């Protein structure tokens, strides 16, 4: 992966993966790239994602920080992605806290 | 979802607003008072005529 850009469109921190982040990439080859966040701020729901040649990819994450700025790790390099999340709507969720 | 709004008490004008939460998409909500009625509580006291 070269010339990687991550853009957090809209995020809502909650128990579940209330945050969705979009990453624009320029992959050297078609295929899948393993994706991870070294920091504990958020966890990716997907371990790996298929990459097109020069398309954009979307990921789903859960976090607890209102202003998350985490450097998620991709198959080759890092990219810092920052945005503003929003509080959850429902008071109580029937899900354990991720 | 709790939401508070006030509109002028006039008929024939449709009121447009959106119920918006940061999480969900904003939801259009439209109200148009077709007719507004005011009913006094009358009491028939007596009847008169020629």
């Amino acid at each position: 992966l070269s010339a990687a850009e991550c853009t957090l469109n809209e995020c809502v921190y909650s128990s579940d993966f209330g945050g969705i982040a979009t990453v624009k990439y320029s992959a050297s080859k078609s295929g899948k790239c393993a994706v991870h966040v070294p920091s504990g701020t958020a966890t990716l729901k997907e371990a790996a994602v298929e990459l097109t040649e020069q398309g954009s990819a979307t990921i789903h994450f859960s976090t607890a920080n209102i202003h998350p700025e985490f450097r998620l790790q991709i198959c080759t390099s890092y990219v810092t992605c920052k945005g503003d999340c929003h509080p959850p709507k429902d008071h109580i969720v029937t899900h354990p806290q991720y | 979802y709790e939401h508070a709004t006030t509109m002028p008490s006039q008929a024939g004008i449709s009121y447009n607003t959106i119920v918006n939460r940061a999480g969900y998409a904003p939801l259009p909500i439209s109200i148009t008072p077709t007719k507004i009625k005011l009913i006094p509580t009358v009491n028939l006291e007596y009847v008169t005529c020629h």
